[PDB]
């Protein structure tokens, strides 16, 4: 949660959303249902499988090298043949033990991105038409339903046309 | 030298490679354990490994 979102302010875990890596939950008149996404689910996983291909299955094929285990005390060259190979392992390790640290931490602020860039999208295609109820979930003024849902859940939403319930239930009702 | 396989004396192995267009010359007045020929010299990609794993 560098971007904040995940494990940030959406502090709840979506239990068993198996139809993908993302989605929504509509509380319309027709009851409920947690819907699955794409351009974000394929989006992130697009990248993860990208930095990875980079890592996994690639370089290095070396044939004849220096010996590294030794049967009798030789001194000098010996010492050296060690210290050289030792230094190698040693370095190569730190490169490894960080390729992870990095790729790993940023693997994160990459998922906690697609989130904080979708709620941040819905909250764009629709004006005063609704607001994320407090935090996490949203709040609607129209009687949106399963059919009406394929609006935002398809970016097919008019905050102009389908606007009727605006000021109203908002700051308009008694107080 | 210590008794090895009966014998108390021994041999010292040495090597010499001759590049195309050069001649080899052996000159001994004793103890020469001369060679019967040359081994071919490849460049390739081979090595050797101490391991007890089975093929
Ligand atoms: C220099 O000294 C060494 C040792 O003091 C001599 O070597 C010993 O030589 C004898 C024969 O000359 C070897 O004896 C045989 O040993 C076997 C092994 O157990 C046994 O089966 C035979 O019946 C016999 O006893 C003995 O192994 C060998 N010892 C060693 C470790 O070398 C060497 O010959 C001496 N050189 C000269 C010119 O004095």
């Amino acid at each position: 949660g560098l971007f904040g979102a995940i494990a940030g302010f959406i502090e709840n875990g979506w239990e068993g959303m198996i139809d993908g890596w993302y989605g929504f939950r509509h509380q319309n008149s027709e009851g409920t249902g947690q819907a699955a996404d794409l351009k974000s689910t394929q989006a992130a996983i697009d990248q993860i499988n990208g930095k990875l291909n980079r890592v996994i299955e690639k370089t290095n094929e070396k044939f004849h090298q220096i010996e590294k285990e030794f049967s009798e005390v030789e001194g000098r060259i010996q010492d050296l043949e060690k210290y050289v190979e030792d230094t190698k392992i040693d370095l190569w390790s730190y490169n490894a033990e960080l390729l992870v640290a990095l790729e790993n931490q940023h693997t994160i602020d990459l998922t906690d991105s697609e989130m904080n860039k979708l709620f941040e999208k819905t909250r764009r295609q629709l004006r005063e038409n609704a607001e994320e109820m407090g935090n996490g979930c949203f709040k609607i003024y129209h009687k949106c339903d399963n059919a009406c849902i394929e609006s935002i859940r398809n970016g097919t939403y008019d905050h102009d046309v389908y606007r009727d319930e605006a000021l109203n239930n908002r700051f308009q009702i008694k107080g | 030298r210590p008794w090895v396989r009966g014998l108390s004396s021994r041999i010292s192995i040495y090597w010499t490679i001759v590049k195309p267009g050069d001649v080899l010359v052996i000159n001994s007045n004793g103890n020469l354990i001369a060679p019967r020929g040359y081994f071919k010299m490849r460049t390739g990609k081979s090595s050797i490994m101490r391991s007890d794993a089975p093929i």
